[PDB]
DNA sequence: TGCATCCGTGAGTGCAG
DNA sequence: TATAATGGGAGCTGTCACGGATGCA
């Protein structure tokens, strides 16, 4: 049961080895911000928003 | 003509009023009409005196009244008002301190009105409130699925007026409690009721077993108020439980008859169940000082007493109809009422607690909205407020006794098993077991029974008459479920002598299971088969021959029947069309005995017994809420001399006053040649031309005229661009004149809009400097019609603001309505249906030449393959025929009562008196026997259907009896090679018609985000190919086909606007490029912080932006 | 508070309307019309005046509003894009 | 170590709407 | 801009079955 966390904890670890992901990269300082048109603000006929 | 009867059961009680579940359930709630002295405690009035009064400064409720309403249910139709009634509520305001009296009667806003007919108009559109079924308030008791031998005890009060608990004794001896889902131990709690470790043992004193299991003086080691905090601790994790905070929790909870109501079913349910009365509809109380429990220890009682073995104790049925229970109209709607009065207490205190503790009045201190919103709330986005089903006079009192499981209050989909949907064991004569809906819905929206009421506790119950000795009386009573349970109850056609049972057996229930019993074990006996069944199925003849599962598709297309113009009642009937017609309140009828005055398309004026010359004015060419003209035709001329109860107008799909959903057709069952392939039907073109099965319907047709930041919006008759042809059927406004022919494309009402930040570019601001014509400046935006409408221009609204009545959303100048009138002929795509199940598509109109005719020159009107038949087992059609051709020969209808009906000896009869007519007729005018009538009945005769060696009249007779007749291929003139089945069938046409659903689309509007077509035809839609159509195209491997409807055929932007350029120039369409849907993937991702991307083979990027988020 | 920020001091005088056309309808038994809250707000205030300042007063909508009673329509997929040619 | 027990994730299609 | 004011308020109930991660005799 040691040796089976060690794995899943493991592969984890070399998961991000492999890919050159940092582990820090999973917080976010800049939360990004999707283009304004995939999330619009729209006049419908009535020229309510 | 002659009606003739059959059915020997003598019905002792009429069908009660079929909206009564809608209008008794309201006015009980409203109570305007009594005067405010003499109401009583229930609804409206119940939720005042729960509220109220508002505690600390004091505000204190007198009473409520109901004014008249602003305008009349036609002007709230119209104008898509509501029709409602002012709410005043006088109020006195007192000072906790000095003394203070105000008194104001402040105005709450307005309640929505219920019609006659029972519905309402909200914002001009009436609509239905659909009863809701639900456990009812009780304690029930059911065993552990986990552990065989132990028990869970509930308890339940109303919806969100309490919490559920449990009463799971674990597998450690003492007993648990669950609330909010955390469990303790059940001692603390009695404990803080005063209770004492001997009282128990006292009480219980018998069950050795756990009677002295639940105790545990580790708990007992205080006194009530100690425990009391005890608990606190432990459904408050954080709380400090200040003696003051925690009787507030507890009271709060079990005690306080202000957030916990046991149902008043409630308090009697459990009340006999566990044999004790109870003071209120509540489980605990608080008199003098501390708590006095009510309900704990007797629902403790019972759950061990069945935990061991005793007598009585029973697990409950949650499903038997004692157990669930009817919210009814106005239950639910007071329901909301009690959350506005909550809400306005909630603001009123608010600034009873801040702004000036002694200049205030009963007047500023209510602010009413947070009720209107309530009101506005159920009735307007609620799950049981509905578009009223008025395609009919039928879809619209069949709505009015629905029932939903479903609502705030009951299931969601997922909550629903079986169970709930199953029929159960005492629906029998309460909730119809035919009349549900196929599909997701199946039982859980289900039907009254015919006979059924719901009683003052919100339970069906069914009427019986009670049987004494062996003789049955007159004396009719109303059982629930329950009581129901108790007798032996013989059934509705047991035979009798005047009122004494004949049989020596008798075919009765105990508890619903079928039993074989003698006259003197009875105790009542149904008072009707009709008890059984919807009203919609009481309208199916022959109903017992007709399986269950297409009895139920007969009972509901009926309610999709469309009002035919020249629409007739059955040729058979059951016996309700007449009162169907009645409660429907669609036809019109005489209030006293008198006589006509005048009569005319548009009136009836009748001068009474009375001196009164009352007036009754004809609703003629309505607009339903499903486009079905409700039209209103009179019935009498003038100087009719009519008694009380009589008819005057026929409503719509009313013919003299009986329910005529279709038309009587002359119907050959016979293959014919493919058009009658799988359910197809096939047609005599004289159907169209004697305009059966033909309809009118209306589209209603509005525009808005608004202000704009870019200039006005105008309703004219100036239209750029645009030539005089396209504009002759417009007045000088722009509105197409009343009385015209309207067809797609054409202008119903001329719009112009101002241009924006788009004035003319330079490619077209130069082009137009070729043309000697410069910009103009506003937009022809006139609202034409859509492609498949179109019709005659029957009325016209315009709703200006500037004039008076009116005032409209904030913005709008003006709005336009145009009405659009249709004739429709049946036509090939319609659908149609008779009351067995049988429906199918007109695949096929003949010339009446082709039709299939009799020797006497007739040609049948419909030819119904008869493989529809063996599989779908509704035989009752084909007794409907038999006696239909009877009927058509000797001028006939009838009435078969269900179950109690036209058997076949007294319809064989029938059908020989006809025989006479069709045949005889003949061989006295000169013809006798025809050639080709003996090579079929050479034929017949190897087939055993007549006797061999007898005249061919005794033989036609024998055919004749049978339902069958020789028949002609009318393209030969030869016979049919056998004798076929013609006769007279009840067949109507269906809500669905090909011209509601003809759609088709090369490219239209597309959806904001996505870039893909829109949906439905009435945006132009598109048509969705789905995952499953995806695989299908895969299977065969259609590549190129699934990419093109992967891209240029639906969001490939580039390629799908470089397609509509290639066909329209005669080039094959380009390769594609990246679906704009995909993008919208990866940025969705990138907003998540997931970095996506495209990557050719040697793995560097691909921008498939093409440089446009580069930097 | 609002998806388009307004002013304070607009802000201010919308609850103005509000609060005052409140009491008219707990005087008149009905709402109020455009006019009789031009008057009751006095000076400067016309029915015309009343009504554009409602309209900017209005708060927008959910594209993901529902519509119906099951869940698979959105009230955004019946709008077309008028923006892309 | 083996087994309660909780938390999270699913639950047909298209059309009308 | 100045009496004094010092810890919230509404839970929502009638599905189910599997798979995984965690707690416990």
């Amino acid at each position: 049961a040691r040796r089976a966390k060690a794995r899943k904890r493991l592969e984890v670890v070399r998961a991000f080895l492999d890919s050159g992901n940092r582990p820090e990269w999973m917080i976010l300082e800049a939360v990004p911000v999707l283009p304004p048109d995939l999330r619009p603000m729209v006049q419908v006929d009535g020229g309510r928003f | 003509m002659e009606i003739k009867r059959f059915g020997r059961i003598r019905e002792v009680i009429p069908l009660p009023p079929l909206t009564e579940i809608q209008v008794e359930s309201y006015r009980r709630a409203l109570q305007a009409d009594v005067p405010p002295e003499k109401r009583e405690n229930v609804g409206i009035q119940a939720a005042f005196r729960e509220t109220f009064p508002i505690e600390e400064l004091v505000l204190d409720f007198l009473e409520y009244r109901l004014g008249e309403p602003p305008f009349p249910q036609d002007e709230c139709r119209e104008k898509d008002l509501t029709y409602q009634a002012p709410l005043y509520a006088r109020l006195q305001l007192i000072h906790k301190d000095t003394g203070l009296i105000k008194e104001d009667e402040v105005f709450l806003g307005h309640i929505p009105l219920m019609t006659e007919d029972g519905s309402f108009i909200i914002n001009g559109a009436d609509r239905v409130i659909v009863s809701q079924i639900h456990r009812s308030p009780g304690v029930y008791f059911t065993p552990d699925p986990a552990r065989p031998g132990r028990y869970i005890a509930s308890i339940i009060p109303l919806p969100k007026r309490g919490p559920w608990i449990d009463l799971e004794v674990e597998p450690n001896g003492v007993v648990s409690m669950k609330v909010n889902k955390r469990k303790f131990p059940l001692v603390l709690l009695l404990r803080v009721l005063g209770y004492d470790q001997e009282t128990l043992a006292r009480e219980l004193g018998a069950y050795g077993e756990l009677v002295q299991g639940l105790m545990d003086e580790s708990v007992f080691a205080m006194r009530p108020e100690e425990a009391l905090i005890r608990l606190f601790t432990l459904l408050r994790p954080g709380d400090p439980p200040k003696r003051d905070k925690a009787v507030a929790y507890v009271y709060g909870l079990i005690a306080d008859p202000r957030r916990y109501d046991l149902g008043e079913a409630g308090r009697y349910k459990a009340e006999e169940k566990l044999g004790i009365r109870l003071s209120g509809r509540t489980l605990a109380r608080f008199e003098d000082g501390e708590f006095k429990d009510e309900v704990f220890l007797p629902t403790l009682r019972y759950l061990f007493a069945l935990t061991a073995g005793v007598p009585g104790h029973e697990v409950d049925d949650i499903d038997h109809l004692g157990n669930r229970r009817i919210r009814t109209v106005g239950e639910l709607m007071t329901d909301q009422f009690r959350v506005g009065l909550a809400r306005l207490a909630r603001g009123v205190r608010e600034r009873m607690l801040m702004g000036s503790e002694d200049s205030l009045t009963p007047a500023k201190l209510v602010n009413s909205r947070p009720l209107e919103a309530a009101i506005r709330e159920f009735f307007s986005r609620s799950q049981l407020s509905q578009f009223k089903d008025e395609t009919n006079p039928l879809s619209s009192l069949r709505h009015k006794r629905r029932i939903s499981a479903l609502g705030p209050g009951g299931l969601t989909r997922e909550r629903a098993g079986f169970d709930v949907r199953d029929v159960h064991r005492t629906h029998y004569g309460r909730i119809c077991p035919v009349e549900t809906p196929e599909g997701a819905n199946i039982g859980l929206i289900t039907s009254l029974a015919a006979y059924a009421r719901v009683d003052e506790l919100g339970f069906i119950r069914t009427p019986y008459r009670r049987v004494v000795g062996g003789v049955v009386t007159d004396e009719v009573v109303y059982m629930t479920a329950t009581e129901e349970d108790r007798y032996t109850i013989a059934q509705a056609n047991t035979p009798l002598e005047g009122n004494r049972i004949a049989a020596e057996r008798v075919v009765a229930r105990r508890k619903g299971e079928p039993v074989i019993v003698s006259p003197e074990e009875v105790e009542f006996m149904d008072v009707s088969p009709k008890q059984v069944f919807s009203v919609n199925t009481n309208l199916i003849p022959f109903l017992e021959h007709d399986d269950a599962n297409r009895a139920l598709m007969g009972s509901n297309m009926q309610t999709q029947a469309v009002p035919l113009i020249r629409a007739q009642a059955p040729v058979v009937m059951t016996g309700l069309e007449e009162r169907v017609v009645r409660d429907s309140l669609a036809a019109l009828y005489a209030e006293e005995d008198g006589e006509v005055a005048k009569v005319d398309g548009n009136r009836i004026v009748v001068r009474y017994e009375d001196g009164r010359l009352v007036e009754y004015p004809l609703r003629r060419f309505y607009r339903s809420n499903q486009g079905t003209a409700l039209d209103q035709r009179p019935r009498v001329v003038v100087g009719q001399r009519v008694r009380k109860g009589d008819l005057l107008a026929d409503g719509p799909a009313s013919e003299n006053g009986f329910l005529a959903l279709g038309q009587n057709v002359l119907v050959a069952i016979m293959p014919f040649d493919g058009y009658n392939f799988e359910d197809a039907i096939v047609i005599s073109e004289e159907l169209l031309k004697r305009d059966f099965y033909t309809s009118i319907h209306i589209e209603r047709y509005e525009i808005e005229a608004r202000d704009t930041k870019l200039g006005p919006e105008r309703i004219t008759r100036d239209i750029p661009h645009l030539s005089e042809a396209a504009l002759r059927d417009l007045d000088e406004e722009g509105v197409v004149r009343i009385g015209a022919e309207v067809k797609p494309g054409d202008i119903l009402v001329g719009r112009t809009s101002f241009k924006g930040e788009s004035e003319p570019t330079p490619e077209e601001r130069l082009l137009r400097s070729i043309f000697g014509e410069k910009a103009r400046d506003v937009k022809d935006t006139s609202l034409r019609v859509p492609p498949g409408e179109g019709g005659i221009v029957v009325r016209t609204v315009r709703l200006r603001r500037g004039d008076p009545g009116v005032e409209l959303k904030p913005g709008v100048r003006e709005v336009v309505r145009v009405y659009v009138a249709q004739k429709r002929k049946l036509q090939v795509g319609d659908k149609l249906a008779n009351r067995h199940g049988n429906k199918g598509v007109v695949a096929k109109i003949l010339p009446v030449e082709d039709m299939p005719h009799l020797p006497d020159g007739t040609p049948v009107d419909v030819i119904l393959n008869p493989l529809g038949v063996p599989s779908r087992m509704n035989l009752g059609q084909i007794l409907e025929t038999h006696l239909g051709l009877a009927g058509y020969f000797l001028g006939q209808r009838y009435i078969s009562p269900i179950f109690d009906g036209a058997k076949e000896p007294e319809i064989k009869e029938l059908l020989a008196q006809a025989f006479e007519v069709y045949f005889g007729k003949r061989k006295g005018e000169g013809f006798g026997v025809d050639k080709r009538e003996v090579e079929v009945l050479r034929r017949a005769e190897k087939l055993g259907l007549v006797t061999p060696g007898k005249t061919p009249e005794e033989q036609l007779k024998e055919l004749f009896l049978q339902g069958k007749v020789v028949l002609y291929d009318g393209r030969t003139g030869e016979p049919i090679e056998g004798p076929i089945v013609v006769g007279q069938m009840f067949i109507m046409k269906l809500y669905h018609m090909v011209e509601d659903k003809m759609h088709a689309r090369s490219t239209g509007p597309y959806s904001l985000i996505t870039q893909q077509p829109l949906g439905g035809k009435a945006q132009f839609g598109g048509q969705r190919f789905g995952e499953m159509e995806v695989w299908a195209l895969e299977a065969y491997g259609a590549a190129h086909t699934l990419q093109e409807m992967l891209t240029l055929k639906s969001d490939d932007i580039e390629g799908r606007n470089a397609a509509y350029e290639a066909i329209i120039k005669g080039e094959d369409v380009p390769e594609p490029s990246v679906p704009e849907s995909f993008r919208v993937l990866v940025k969705e991702l990138q907003a998540l912080a997931l970095d996506v991307q495209t990557l050719d083979e040697k793995d560097n990027p691909v921008d498939i932006f093409e440089g446009l988020a580069s930097k | 508070a609002r998806t388009i920020r307004i002013p304070v001091h607009m802000v201010e005088t919308i609850n103005k309307l509000s609060r005052t056309a409140r009491q008219l309808q707990q005087e008149l038994g009905r709402e109020p019309t455009y006019e009789e809250i031009a008057e009751a707000m006095g000076p400067g205030w016309d029915a015309k005046r009343v009504e554009e300042t409602l309209k900017i007063a209005q708060e927008p909508v959910s594209l993901e509003t529902p519509i119906g009673d099951e869940k698979d329509s959105f009230y955004g997929d019946f709008i077309p894009d008028e923006h892309l040619p």
